[PDB]
């Protein structure tokens, strides 16, 4: 009942990137192959998107372009470290609903305190490389 | 590894 793929987007030179609290750093499209005609985005906003999830990494997966009205997918989002292995993972409980310019993701992803201690090993050579892998729903 | 089962949130 699902087609399941995944997807890995190395932002590099992690520490130059700007971005303040509500901003955006978003990742060009993917899909699940050659043939997919959904496109799909990850978005991160390294400090939140407001006050109460400032000291969090948000991470979101943003589905860009599909034929028809809804796309329905469960979505799992790791970290690579220095090995190119997932770390922590967070899952969707079940699959949501996406429609064209719609995302959904974690907005508590991963505390920046967390992400920025060196004894986590999830900014090998000042890389943050996340890791998705989506289910989706066959119609 | 470990994945932690949580529900999702969206911007809209």
């Amino acid at each position: 009942k699902v087609v399941k793929f995944s997807y890995m987007w190395t932002i590099n030179n992690f520490s130059f990137c700007r971005e303040e609290m509500g901003e955006v750093i978003k990742s060009s499209t993917f899909s699940s192959g050659a043939n997919d005609k959904l496109k799909w985005c990850l978005r991160v906003n390294p400090k939140g998107l407001d006050e109460e999830s400032k000291d969090y990494l948000s991470l979101y997966l943003l589905l860009v372009s599909c034929p028809k009205s809804e796309v329905r997918a469960k979505f799992k989002f790791s970290i690579l470290n220095a090995k190119g292995e997932e770390t922590k993972a967070m899952e969707s409980q079940r699959a949501y609903r996406f429609v064209q310019g719609k995302d959904w993701g974690f907005k508590k992803f991963i505390r920046r305190d967390f992400l920025l201690d060196e004894a986590n090993g999830l900014l090998p050579d000042d890389k943050l490389t996340l890791f998705c892998e989506v289910s989706v729903v066959q119609d | 590894e470990v994945s932690i089962i949580q529900g999702a949130d969206s911007t809209t």
